[PDB]
Formats: C-alpha cells, sequence, structure tokens
C-alpha cells in the first residue's frame, strides 16, 4: 500500500521501482495586466521520474506548448503526467519496466492508475514521506535544461553522479534527500556551501561537486546546520 | 387479482409481500395473501422471529403460473413452488378464501408506489440476473454476493449484476484516459447502454430490481450496485433528457419508499453528495434532492 518510515528499505532492494513527483510540471509567474488584472505565463516544467536504487532520472521536459488552448490546467497536469510515465514505461524493455510506481502527491493515483490499466502488475502507491523532490529545479544543470528547452524533451542524468562507487543506494538516496531538503528551506546557503570552495569543482557532468569521503561528511554537516538553523529562524526558536 | 396460498405456517415469521410487513404467529391458522395486483413483478418475503439472520424471499409474476408457499422443516424455510394442476390449485384457494384464512394485498387506490418503483422491472431480466432456469420464481437472500463481489463464492448462488467498475479497460478508451475518466458519458451511452442494456429501459430495470433487493433484503451487494448505476448516469456530462427526467422520479419513489431508520445501512454518503451537488447532473434530479434534503439532511 502506502510508502511509509517503517517500509523504508524496500525502496533499495531489486525490485524496480521509480518515484513520480510532479509539482515541476505545471509552472508559472503570476502577473499584473494593464487593466489591472491578474493573468499566469506558464514556463517550462517538467516530470521527475526517479529509480531510487540506480540513482537514473529520466527528466521529462514540459515545453509551454503542451498548455497552449487548454483549460484546467492544474488537473491536465496530472493527467499529462500520467501520460508521459505511462509512455516511458512502454518505452522501456519488459525486464525493466518497474514493478511500483510510488507517487509523491496522492492526486497522481487516479490518473496514473487509469493510464496504466494495461499493465496491472505494476503497483502504483502514494507515500506518507515528505519528499523534497520540488527542490530538483534548484540543481543548476538541471533547470537549465528544462529552461532552456524549445520542445519537448525527455533528458537523462545520473541523480547520484558516481557516488554508488563507494556508498550504497540507501546512503546515496539520504545523501540526495538532505541536499533537496536543504536547497528547499535555503536556496542560497544551500548552493553557497556546495560551491563555497573554488577548488572542488562541480564537474562538467555532474549536479553536485567531487567531494571526497570526507568532505561530504562536512558537507553534510553543513547542510543540517542550515535546516536547523532556518527551523530556528522559522520558528524563533 | 392473484393468489398466493400457504399450506402453513409452522413457524413465527415476518412476511413482507412488497413494501407491507405483518407478523405470523407460532402454527396461526394463516393460508397466504389474496387480490395481488395483476401486472408487476411482486416480491414475497421472510424474516424469522427466531433467527432475524439470513432475510429472504421470493420474486414471481403471478401470470407466470400459479405458486404457493410450503414451509420445509428439513431446509428450515419457506420455499416457493408452482402447482401444475390448476384446477387443484383454484380449489385450493377457493376454500381458504371462504374460510377467510387469507390477509388481503391492501393497495390502497391512490397508491402507485409499487408501480413507481417497478415500473422497469420484469421477470424476465430478473431471472437472468437470478440464475435458476427450472423455476419461474426468484430466491433472494441477504448473503448472496454478486459477480463483482467474487471477482474481488459458490457461482450458482451469485446475482449476475451487470459489472460496472470505473477504472476498467471497459470504462477507459486508450488515448481517451481523463476524458473518459472525467465524464462517462462513452461507458453510459456506448459501452453500457447501446452495448450491453440496449435500451435505458432495461438499465433503469436492473437499476430498481438492486435497490429493492438491497432494502427488502438487506443485500449489500445489491446496494453497491445501485449506487454504482445511479454514479455512472450523473457522472455522465451527455445524458439523453428523457432519462435524467425518469432516473429522477425513479429515485424520489426510493427515497420516498426507504424506511427512515435505515438510511444509515442503504445511502452512501459519498455517492448522493457527488450526484446532488458535484456532478454533472447536479442539477438535473429536482425532486430527488428536495426529498433527499428534506428527509435525510444529515447524511449532506
Ligand atoms: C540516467 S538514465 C540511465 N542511466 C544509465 C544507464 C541507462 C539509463 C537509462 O536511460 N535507462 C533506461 C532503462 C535502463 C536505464
Ligand atoms: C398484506 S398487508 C397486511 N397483512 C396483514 C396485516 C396487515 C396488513 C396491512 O394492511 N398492512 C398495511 C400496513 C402494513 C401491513
Ligand atoms: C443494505 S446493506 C446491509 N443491510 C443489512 C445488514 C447489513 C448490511 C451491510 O451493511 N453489510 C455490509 C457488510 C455485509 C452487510
Ligand atoms: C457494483 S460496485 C461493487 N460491487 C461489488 C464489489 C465492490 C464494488 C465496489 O464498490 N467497487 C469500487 C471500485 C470497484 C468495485
Amino acid at each position: 500500500g502506502a510508502m511509509n518510515s517503517s517500509n523504508y528499505a524496500e525502496l533499495f532492494n531489486n525490485d524496480i521501482k521509480l518515484f513520480v513527483d510532479d509539482t515541476n510540471v505545471y509552472r508559472v509567474t503570476v502577473h499584473k495586466t494593464f487593466e489591472g488584472n491578474v493573468a499566469t505565463k506558464a514556463i517550462n516544467g517538467c516530470i521527475f521520474t526517479l529509480n531510487p536504487k540506480t540513482g537514473h532520472l529520466f527528466l521529462k521536459i514540459i515545453h509551454t506548448s503542451v498548455w497552449a488552448g487548454q483549460k484546467r490546467l492544474s488537473q491536465l497536469a496530472k493527467w499529462k503526467t500520467a501520460e508521459e510515465v505511462s509512455a516511458l514505461v512502454r518505452s522501456l524493455p519488459k525486464e525493466e519496466q518497474p514493478k511500483q510506481i510510488i507517487v509523491t502527491r496522492k492526486a497522481m493515483l487516479d490518473p496514473l492508475e487509469v493510464h496504466m490499466l494495461d499493465f496491472p502488475n505494476i503497483a502504483i502507491r502514494p507515500t506518507e514521506l515528505r519528499l523534497p523532490f520540488s527542490a530538483a529545479m534548484s540543481i543548476d544543470k538541471l533547470s537549465d535544461v528544462v529552461m532552456k528547452a524549445t520542445e519537448p524533451q525527455m533528458v537523462l542524468f545520473n541523480i547520484y553522479d558516481d557516488w554508488l562507487d563507494r556508498i550504497s543506494s540507501y546512503t546515496a538516496f539520504s545523501r540526495l534527500t538532505l541536499l533537496l531538503r536543504a536547497l528547499k528551506t535555503n536556496e542560497e546557503s544551500a548552493k553557497m556551501i556546495l560551491l563555497s570552495d573554488p577548488t572542488i569543482t562541480i564537474k562538467s557532468y555532474h549536479l553536485w561537486p567531487s567531494f571526497t569521503d570526507e568532505q561530504w561528511i562536512t558537507i553534510e554537516s553543513q547542510m543540517r546546520d542550515l535546516i536547523l538553523t532556518e527551523y530556528g529562524r522559522k520558528y524563533n526558536v | 387479482m392473484n393468489t398466493v396460498p400457504f399450506t402453513s405456517a409452522p413457524i413465527e415469521v415476518t412476511i413482507g409481500i412488497d413494501q407491507y410487513s405483518f407478523n405470523v404467529k407460532e402454527n396461526q391458522p394463516f393460508h397466504g395473501i389474496k387480490d395481488i395486483p395483476i401486472g408487476h413483478v411482486h416480491v414475497i418475503h421472510f424474516q424469522h422471529a427466531d433467527n432475524s439472520s439470513m432475510r429472504y424471499g421470493y420474486w414471481f409474476d403471478c401470470r407466470m403460473g400459479n405458486f404457493y408457499i410450503q414451509y420445509d422443516p428439513k431446509d428450515g424455510l419457506y420455499k416457493m413452488m408452482e402447482e401444475r394442476d390448476g384446477a387443484k390449485f383454484e380449489n385450493i384457494v377457493h376454500n381458504f378464501k371462504e374460510r377467510q384464512m387469507m390477509v388481503s394485498y391492501p393497495k390502497i387506490d391512490e397508491d402507485d408506489t409499487w408501480y413507481n418503483l417497478t415500473e422497469f422491472v420484469q421477470m424476465d431480466k430478473i431471472r437472468k440476473i437470478v440464475r435458476k432456469d427450472e423455476n419461474q420464481f426468484s430466491y433472494v437472500d441477504s448473503s448472496m454476493t454478486t459477480v463483482q463481489e467474487n471477482e474481488l463464492s459458490d457461482p450458482a448462488h451469485s446475482l449476475n449484476y451487470t459489472v460496472i467498475n470505473f477504472k476498467s479497460r471497459e470504462a477507459i478508451r486508450p488515448g481517451h484516459e481523463m476524458e473518459d475518466f472525467l465524464d462517462k458519458s462513452y461507458y453510459l451511452n456506448t459501452v453500457m447502454l447501446q452495448g450491453i442494456f440496449k435500451n435505458s429501459s432495461n438499465y433503469f430495470g436492473e437499476l430498481q430490481f438492486a435497490f429493492l433487493n438491497a432494502m427488502f433484503f438487506g443485500n449489500y451487494g445489491s446496494s453497491l450496485q445501485w449506487h454504482a448505476m445511479i454514479e455512472l448516469i450523473c457522472s455522465s456530462a451527455t445524458v439523453p433528457k428523457h432519462m435524467l427526467d425518469k432516473l429522477d422520479e425513479i429515485l424520489y419513489y426510493q427515497i420516498k419508499t426507504l424506511p427512515e431508520q435505515y438510511s444509515d445501512i442503504l445511502l452512501n454518503e459519498r455517492v448522493w453528495n457527488i450526484c446532488l451537488y458535484s456532478s454533472f447532473q447536479k442539477n438535473s434530479l429536482h425532486n430527488t434532492e428536495k426529498i433527499m434534503e428534506n428527509k435525510y439532511p444529515e447524511l449532506l
């Protein structure tokens, strides 16, 4: 059924699964019109579809043209997400298709269930975890490819870089969620922490630097401090 | 006017005939119900005094044969039987009427309630939902499960209602997923009406039969069927005007007849609030919405 803290380790077993986050599919800026009314302008978005065991991020870029002439866009966005995830599953060989898809928001259950009726053996699951995947657009290279897109496009990045050569997928997911939680709570500071040392380069093909094991410990501690810091600033603690 | 004689009443039982219920005491000189209106299906149903478990009963149409009730002390229930000897039957009834051993179907003349509850219900369609082809009447009890319930266990004893599943490949056209899920008109009009039921009368007949089974037997599966068939119409943006007007009348009389004190065991809060207040047809069921709001405003 639902994915929570009791069954957290199931994410890293050998049954293929994907997380789907739709919080950046339909993105707008709100502005005033010449007549003093309010209007929205859509900007490019993305579906965040992640294998938490391997780090494979299948980033489907949602170009603003898909909204043209459509109504009820927040509702359409959930069905467009489900359509694209179903299309991705069908494109994958049978032995690569997921056994479970975990949606980060419960409003995705029915749209994805309906689009996946042809796959009765794939379980569609919600989660009780509050995952910080909305902050994926705070990863500079991901935000860049989304904003530059002139047409629908799928892009592939490993969201763990080469970490799995040295750590397990449990630890890698934990690092990722800590980095994203920090970028979500204070993006400026988080980015300051990550690139304050010009000798650790963010490598061309990597989202975060080439930190050594010891440097990741320092980074991870600085990120917890930031999260705790912001928690205190927020709540006056 | 037709008659269903009883051989005897050896165990204390509440007997119902359509919307009327009455008590028969153990070994009371009861020998049936006379003056049953011709032209309608009817249901004669039972709840034993010593075990209110298993309400059960029989759907029948006196035009299709001569039927009587006889208690079976081995299987412990009142059974419907057909008498093939016409002159034997007429002679039996006449003696029981002369001795005034039969209660009278008490049809008030102003009253169209039973017609309005069974307008589209036909014996031939009942007998396809309830499969026991050697009899002209159909047995139903509270515990019988529907074909759907058994997909999700004895098939000879099932209620074969038409399966209605909103998240099913039958309900959803490849490539129209959002369209078909949010507006169920394709499923209602093409799959169900044109395809399975053939016409709205047959659809309403199954809807009305499901309600009556749910209310008279407290059959949970029947209740699920009734609400599913309501929701399918209310959740369709394109419904013929005559179907909406007839549905409003059908539901009005069903809600009017429901025992006030069973509205917790026969009415689904989600379906009714959705149907009356959120659905495409939220404004098309004026009679049903008014009686619901005045009779069961808690549920809403
Ligand atoms: C970053 S996506 C990725 N990464 C490394 C190797 C393959 C893929 C990929 O597109 N995949 C499609 C199904 C199997 C994996
Ligand atoms: C067959 S109706 C019947 N039978 C036996 C005793 C009374 C009635 C009767 O007039 N009824 C009207 C209200 C409920 C029952
Ligand atoms: C009309 S459904 C009904 N009627 C009378 C007694 C019980 C029920 C009921 O809610 N049920 C739910 C589980 C099976 C039975
Ligand atoms: C006719 S509705 C029905 N019938 C029998 C068993 C379950 C249901 C039911 O409520 N369902 C909800 C989703 C699909 C099944």
